[PDB]
């Protein structure tokens, strides 16, 4: 189950990065 | 399934429905007042009249001065009464009518300054007579700003309106068309003509109105009329701040459907100018291209029409989309470039001839719409 | 006249009955 | 026959239209007597006060504007001479057996004062 | 007068920028925060990852911080920058 | 109006650090119109010294100027 | 054909949620 | 921008119980539509019933006005309290008004089955 050359890439975040990431938006 | 979401066409004239316009305008109308303080001006109808001159209209039309109506012909819908009434009272002696003052709902919210009676003379001589020239075949499109009063009712004056003229000339059309469609673009809803013409199917009220706890009420979507006129009366209920694209999408079909449908013999447009964003006391936001994208679709049909205008309590606003739909009855577009007029000063800053939209929130969604006209397409799946 | 204006304490199973008694008669007396 | 009109309104409808413990009455007074007597702080909420200011200036001449400490003068100022004629109010009150200010004890006051 | 009122959300431009910055600021100088980025860092330089390593990856975040905080997948993809943000706030608990 | 906002419990404040122990109800609007007529006494006093200055402004020195001038002196605000 | 039959009811009371929208349900398949 | 009519302006703050904090679920297409403030035309207004508080969205039930003043709006779900029958004239019912606790009679009918109420009901529980 390798999922090798990856396109989709994950970000997990507390509410920090979202809250950053939606001004960010 | 039955709204569908479309951007605004730009406006463009058909050159194979050249219509012959007859143009009703008394230069006195303007010369009448409200009051002091109050949002109804007639001097709005000279301006856009003074635009009418000075863009060079006058070369593709008729300008005629329609012989004010007498006490007699007014109560063609009204009581004798109430026109003896409007006849009589003057502000000097409006104490001497104080229970006809409030028994025909004259003196707050519809004043009482001393041209009532001419000023209702010219407005309903104006309808008829652009309904008679209609009716012989003078003209295929007869303009009146001077009337509009289309929240008058038998026995009352609302909504600073005194005489309904606009009932006045749809019965003068009823004597040589069976079918006499009547479209209200105002804002507020067409109360006075719907209630003329609710029993009956000879007469088909369309309204295109703000409905919430809005002027006048009336005009709820289950409102379709009693008796033989059943499905004989559409109400469109609308929200705040509608745009050109979403008035387009809900104006188009319904009076597409209305048209192939009812098949009228001939249309009544009312033109109320406060339908349009800025309006003192209208809550839409209709540019002067989307307030008068209706008159040219209604155009478009060849129906001997009457275009007739309403409301309008910004008199720049109004003049110029009043401008520019006649413009447009000439099959011309009007370059968006006042000419001198002397009421110049009106339109600044741009002194151009277009209306700008607010932007306000187009609260109206497609699916209140759609739901809207689905019930208003199935009404009138009864009017074959 | 206080019982003039009684309030029947009905049931959810007695409504229930009720309902299916009376679509019943009228499905077949159609019918 | 008189007659007058009250509603003032040619039509109706305006509207519709498109245009327990509980001290005896004295403990408690005495009390916040001393509490604002031993007290120095402002009595005549301010922004009123100021207000008073506005409308009463604009008389003598439009905008005008007043500094901060301008209004707090006219504030002590003011709180001061009501305290001076309110202490001798309650003299010419229990001057006549009595204890309870009433309007005729200070315009006699004013009078003697002779302020006015 | 330029946009026509079609430019009234950037009335405030200067605001949102700064809460933006505020929010990196909060975002590199706070505990339980600046780790989670991290290991970011390293899940996106070093790629060629299966899932085993996307679920350890999350619980790693997990560990950082409190157990009652919220968590965010803000997914990209590299063909067409679609940043899907879904809310998983106390669902792999 | 502005002058109804010199409210009662106010003029009772008044009272209270006055030694008053009973107010009379008909007390509250009378202390308003001889309050109004003496702060109509200062300010006027106080604008003329201002338009003397050819200031615009009022300053609280001018306010004590004013009072000073009335007779009843005021310290702590200048001067 | 028997089992939706003598199901209706209860299903239909755990589509409707709230029993105040229920009581009126049942006031409504009463009253006709 | 606020105003009683709650369509000038993007309040969000209407889809959000006061005292609970929860969503309110329109009834009809069991959603919340509450938008995001970058794409405010994706929020459907919502409105509560005046007397069983259930969340109806302003285009679920054709509905332009939020009903600020006049009568109390009323939900499509509740039972009505005046109805018209054909005869095939008419026939008109209107329910009982309220009464207080000293003259009203609640009564439990003995005949369970094809008991002719009024159509002025109570419910009981069901043991
Ligand atoms: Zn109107
Ligand atoms: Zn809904
Ligand atoms: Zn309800």
């Amino acid at each position: 189950g390798i999922i090798q050359n990856r396109s989709i890439f994950n970000l997990f975040a507390n509410t920090n990065i979202y809250i950053f990431f939606r001004h960010w938006t | 399934m039955v709204y569908e979401a479309t951007p605004f066409d730009p406006i463009t004239v058909k050159p194979s429905d050249k219509r012959r316009v007859a143009y009703f305008y008394d230069a006195d109308v303007g010369n009448y007042a409200y009051g002091a303080g109050h949002p109804m001006k007639p001097h709005r109808i000279r301006m856009a009249h003074s635009l009418i001159m000075n863009y060079g209209l006058y070369k593709k039309m008729e300008i005629y001065r329609a012989k004010p109506a007498t006490k007699q012909e007014m109560c063609q819908f009204h009581t004798d009464e109430y026109i003896d009434f409007l006849s009589r009272v003057t502000p000097d002696n409006l104490e001497m009518f104080k229970r006809e003052s409030v028994k025909f709902n004259v003196g707050d919210d519809c004043p009482v300054f001393d041209g009532l009676y001419e000023y209702c003379s010219i407005s309903g001589g104006g309808s008829m007579e652009g309904a008679a020239r209609l009716n012989r075949g003078k003209c295929d499109v007869a303009v009146n700003y001077a009337g509009g009063l289309h929240h008058a009712k038998k026995s009352e004056a609302s909504g600073f309106c005194y005489l309904n003229d606009i009932v006045l000339g749809i019965i003068e059309l009823l004597r040589y068309h069976p079918r006499v469609l009547y479209i209200d673009i105002d804002v507020h809803h067409g109360d006075g003509v719907e209630e003329a013409f609710y029993t009956t199917d000879r007469v088909m009220t369309c309204s295109f109105h703000k409905y919430g706890e809005f002027f006048p009420g009336t005009g709820e979507l289950r409102d379709i009329g009693v008796g033989a006129g059943k499905n004989y009366a559409v109400n469109v209920p609308l929200r705040d701040g509608i745009d050109d694209a979403t008035y387009r999408s809900v104006f188009e079909p319904v009076i597409k459907k209305i048209m192939e449908w009812y098949q009228p013999s001939a249309v009544v447009l009312q033109c109320g100018g406060d339908s349009l964003s800025g309006d003192r006391l209208g809550c839409f936001n209709l540019s002067m291209e989307g307030h008068a994208n209706c008159v040219n679709y209604v155009k478009s049909f060849g129906i001997p029409m009457m275009v007739v205008g309403g409301g309008g309590y910004t008199m720049r606003n109004v003049a110029r989309t009043w401008c520019f739909e006649t413009g447009l009855l000439n099959n011309v577009v009007l370059d968006k470039d006042l000419p001198y007029n002397e009421y110049y000063e009106y339109y600044g800053p741009d002194y151009k001839l277009s209306v700008r939209p607010s932007n306000m929130f187009n609260v109206n969604t497609p699916e209140y719409l759609d739901k809207v006209m689905t019930n208003i397409f199935a009404n009138l799946e009864n009017t074959k | 006249f206080n019982q003039d204006f009684k309030i029947t304490q009905i049931d959810e199973n007695s409504i229930k009955y009720d309902f299916f008694d009376k679509i019943y008669k009228s499905k077949m007396v159609q019918k | 026959a008189r007659t007058k009109q009250t509603a003032r309104k040619s039509t109706g409808g305006k509207a519709p239209r498109k245009q327990p413990h509980r001290y005896r009455p004295g403990t408690v007074a005495l009390r916040e007597i001393r509490r604002y007597q031993k007290s120095t702080e402002l009595l005549i909420r301010k922004l009123p006060f100021q207000r008073l200011v506005r409308e009463i200036a604009q008389d003598f001449k439009t905008d005008l504007r007043f500094q901060s400490s301008a209004v707090m003068a006219l504030q002590e100022a003011s709180e001061a001479y009501l305290v001076a004629l309110f202490e001798d109010t309650n003299l010419a009150a229990i001057h006549a057996k009595r204890v309870t200010i009433m309007p005729k004890d200070i315009q006699l006051a004013r009078r003697i004062r002779g302020e006015r | 007068q330029a946009y026509n009122n079609k430019a009234f959300k950037l009335y405030t431009i200067d605001k949102v920028t700064q809460s933006l910055v505020k929010h990196a600021h909060t975002l590199m100088t706070d505990a339980k925060t600046a780790e989670i980025m991290a290991l970011f860092v390293k899940d996106r330089n070093a790629s060629t990852t299966s899932a085993k390593d996307q679920i350890i990856y999350r619980l790693q975040v997990r560990s950082h911080m409190s157990n009652t905080e919220n968590m965010f997948r803000i997914e990209f993809d590299k063909r067409t920058l679609h940043v899907s943000i879904q809310y998983i706030a106390l669902d792999d608990l | 109006d502005n002058i109804q906002g010199i409210t009662k419990p106010a003029i009772r404040r008044l009272a209270r650090r006055g030694g008053v122990k009973r107010i009379s109800g008909l007390i509250y609007e009378e202390t308003r119109g001889v309050l109004k007529v003496f702060l109509e006494n200062v300010i006027r006093d106080a604008v003329t010294y201002t338009e003397h200055a050819k200031r615009k402004t009022v300053t609280a020195m001018d306010v004590v100027y004013a009072l000073k001038r009335q007779g009843r002196t005021l310290y702590g605000f200048g001067g | 054909s028997l089992n939706e039959e003598v199901t209706f009811f209860e299903k239909a009371k755990r589509y409707i949620g709230n029993k105040h929208l229920y009581t009126e349900f049942l006031k409504i398949l009463n009253l006709y | 921008g606020q105003s009683i009519t709650k369509l000038d302006s993007y309040n969000p703050d209407t889809h959000i119980d006061s005292n609970s904090g929860k969503f309110l679920i329109c009834y009809k297409c069991n959603q919340t539509r509450l938008g995001s403030w970058s794409h405010p035309e994706n929020s459907r207004l919502i409105m509560t019933c005046d007397y069983c508080q259930t969340p109806w969205h302003l285009d679920c039930v054709p509905r332009a006005s939020f009903k600020n003043l006049g009568s109390k709006w009323k939900c499509p779900l509740h039972s009505p309290t005046k109805v018209y029958k054909k005869i095939h004239n008419y026939k008109v019912w209107k329910k009982q008004r309220l009464i207080n606790k000293k003259n009203q009679l609640y009564y439990e009918p003995l005949q369970k089955i094809g008991y002719q109420n009024n159509g002025n009901i109570q419910i009981i529980p069901t043991t």
